């Protein structure tokens, strides 16, 4: 793989709390990029996760730098902590449609965490066994 | 955050065919007319300071003599007025890998110039129809700031300004002008500085070696992208402009176009004398309407225009008064009310 | 004239024009050469009957397509029309006479 | 004053331009309404009569 | 109309209260600018202002970086807040003589301003209306 | 240098007490000198000083003949005494903006002056040293 | 097309943006057709081989 920096959610964040995503890629027109030609993503989990119980991991998308309102386009739903492990992707394998102007992740947790990270972000081709 | 300054590998994948090549033929779907810039004349300043305009102010006006009395001499007086040139450029930033996995360098260099063009060609018009460097410091004076005021009453002679704009009674957010403007010497004309060359200038910089501010020299490469000019409206009698004018109106029968633009020409105090090239410009909403009260079909109570068959329809708009009305794109359905000189 | 109201198009140009030029009553049996003085308002209101698009109030000149643009002025039946700045604005209004 | 423009004909010129436009804006302008009751220095207008 | 990031004594610079400017001017050796060809300034006022009173527009220069001895060039005494509109130039069109080393602008205002900016400065050609 | 007697605020007036200048300039119409061509003046002293404290030699303009309306173009500051001695230029080498109808050279000194003489006008040139 | 801009906005050239809607709302309601037929205009599209 050869994912970059710009367009990418998260490097090797934490989010052991219930966090959200640092870098927010912010788009002044609606794209919606997901048409045509794919985009791939990934939010593959890349440490594993200890005492965590649940990571709803949506895809937020809004209006606004800060989400006052915001659309999920993708959502992991409530993963047990058993599949948590290095490799265990949260999404679809394409850019999903929907995207109005804001993406930020967010990391709904039910509890916290003592360990886990991700690296959701954009991808120029996945990697497959 | 961010994701919107350097072309992100999103955008590359966005800009290439199913086959795995680099799109020749992009959609621009925002492109923009504005013959402004191309029939403009323009020269170098090729002076001081800058480009000087002198302006008469005052008449050593005769006085009655009597016999046997001692006139006093006059003395004629006369006011000078200098205007600058602006200067803008825009820059291409895109990774040297991002070039090379696209397989293509030359189509994506050809792609984003032919954008960074159009981008240009629309901000320099918008700037000339809008230059208020009142609050600017750059962005030389267009045309509206120095006409965003017009004279009620009073307007006999072009004493201010404010006598070369016509109310229209317009109110809310949809206003919009018309601008007939004057080429020529003394007329009016574009201006770029001394040195510098006409038009934009493009220089392909090559592979650039970007060093970050924590020690990164990621390779990168660029395009430089070079436009600079300057305007001087030697005299607001060559140039008359409409305000206030509701586009809420315009499109019914509520205001008529060529009333107002009759009571334009006769402000336009210098086409009794030939001083260069005339032009009349819209925003394609007026041309619209113009098409509409000159080649009426079931139109509102108006519209003495009385039509033959295999004219029903409307030919075009194509000259105003032997003035050719070049439409421009620049010009904006939004204006903010232009006030009234009390 | 009322600038004000000749603008309106309520107070009627051509027919006053007719008025004057029947009043002098000395060109019809020749003489010296006759010339026609207006300011910018005067002018235009008679380009503006001319040729109408929204003069509205009735008329009866009727336009054809390629024609609403809307010519100079140049004559008034033999009387070239001269522009002359001199003639204001405003001015006394010859009070009632009688 | 009129050496020291290098040009000594343009300026005069200007000047002389300056003045005929005045002189004839001034008759021009009494011409119609040069009324000798209300100054009696310049010849009878048009509009006084 | 041209400018210039180092011959700029400020670019927009709020003035809300007795401020000073910012981008304070060196010229190597003392000497006078004032002196010989002309060089344009422009003291343009943008963001027009609501709240002031007076805007003292001095234009002290200094021998040494830190304004402990200042010599007034100009000034344009208790301009009012009416006025001092977008375009409303403040001082001298070029620079006047007894340039020491460096230069720089007070702005001393009678009161609190709400709005107000300013952008002092060398300019490459001033724009006259 | 040339220095156009019909345009001459003060041809060495004396300083002593606070004053206006000798000549009011009347320039026809309310032109403004300043935009345009660099029209340069020297309100420059002639001869020293005395034991007045200060001079403050301002510049008003008005549109009225006399100048019953106070509107300041420019202004020295309050030069201090010692330095006040001959060739020593006081205020804008050029003409400010907005120079109305009438232009007069207010001389406002601090306290008396034994002596002191400045002649104020525009020139053709200047020295410079 | 099936959707147009009511209060339109001058040149955000949109797909609700190119659709002029006068009365209808009946069953009577038909539309009228303005296709540029060229090459980066729109064109009909026959699958590879």
């Amino acid at each position: 793989m050869i994912m970059d920096k710009e367009n990418t959610f998260s490097y090797k964040q934490a989010i052991t709390g219930t966090a959200v995503s640092t870098n927010v890629i912010d788009l002044g027109v609606s794209r919606d990029i997901g048409k045509g030609v794919p985009v791939p993503i990934i939010i593959q989990v890349v440490e594993d996760f200890a005492d965590a119980t649940s990571l709803t991991a949506t895809l937020q998308t809004s209006e606004t730098e800060n989400f006052s309102s915001a659309t999920t386009l993708a959502t992991s739903g409530a993963v047990p902590v058993a599949d948590l492990t290095a490799g265990k992707q949260l999404a679809v394998q394409y850019m999903p449609l929907g995207t109005q102007r804001y993406l930020r992740v967010n990391y709904t947790v039910s509890g916290t965490a003592t360990a886990g990270a991700v690296t959701a972000g954009v991808v120029m081709s996945h990697q497959q066994n | 955050t961010l994701g919107n300054t350097y072309l992100t590998l999103a955008d590359v994948q966005k800009q290439k065919d199913g086959k795995g090549n680099v799109t020749s033929e992009i959609i621009e779907m925002l492109a923009e007319t504005n013959p402004i810039l191309e029939d403009m004349v323009v020269m170098e300043c090729n002076d001081g300071t800058g480009h000087l305009t002198t302006i008469r102010t005052g008449l050593p006006q005769a006085t009655w003599r009597r016999l046997y009395e001692g006139v006093q001499p006059a003395k004629s007086t006369t006011r000078q007025i200098k205007d600058s040139t602006g200067t803008l450029e825009a820059w291409s930033e895109v990774d040297e890998k991002l070039v090379k996995l696209s397989k293509d360098k030359q189509q994506l260099m050809l792609n984003e110039a032919a954008a960074f063009l159009e981008g240009m060609n629309q901000t320099m018009a918008s700037t000339l129809f809008y230059g208020n460097t009142a609050t600017d410091a750059v962005k030389f004076m267009g045309l509206a700031p120095r006409f965003n005021a017009y004279r009620a009453a009073r307007n006999l002679k072009p004493v201010d300004t404010a006598d070369q704009v016509i109310d229209a009674g317009g109110t809310g957010s949809d206003l919009t002008s018309i601008w007939m403007v004057v080429w020529g010497d003394r007329t009016a004309h574009g201006l770029y500085p001394e040195g510098t060359s006409a038009g934009l200038q493009r220089e392909y910089l090559g592979a650039e070696t970007k060093e970050l501010g924590d020690g990164g020299v990621y390779r990168v490469v660029r395009e430089k992208f070079e436009w600079d000019l300057g305007l001087t409206v030697r005299d607001f009698r060559y140039v008359v402009r409409i305000a206030n004018i509701d586009v809420s109106d315009l499109q019914a029968g509520t205001i008529d176009i060529y009333a107002l633009l009759r009571k334009a020409y006769y402000r336009l105090e210098n086409r009794v004398i030939t001083g260069g090239r005339a032009a009349l410009y819209c925003n394609a909403d007026v041309t619209e309407a113009m098409d509409a009260a000159a080649t009426p079909t079931s139109s509102t109570t108006a519209s003495y225009v009385r039509l033959t068959p295999m004219q029903v329809d409307g030919k075009e708009v194509m000259m105003y008064r032997g003035i050719p009305v070049r439409e421009c794109d620049a010009i904006l359905s939004t204006e903010t009310a232009v006030p009234s000189v009390a």
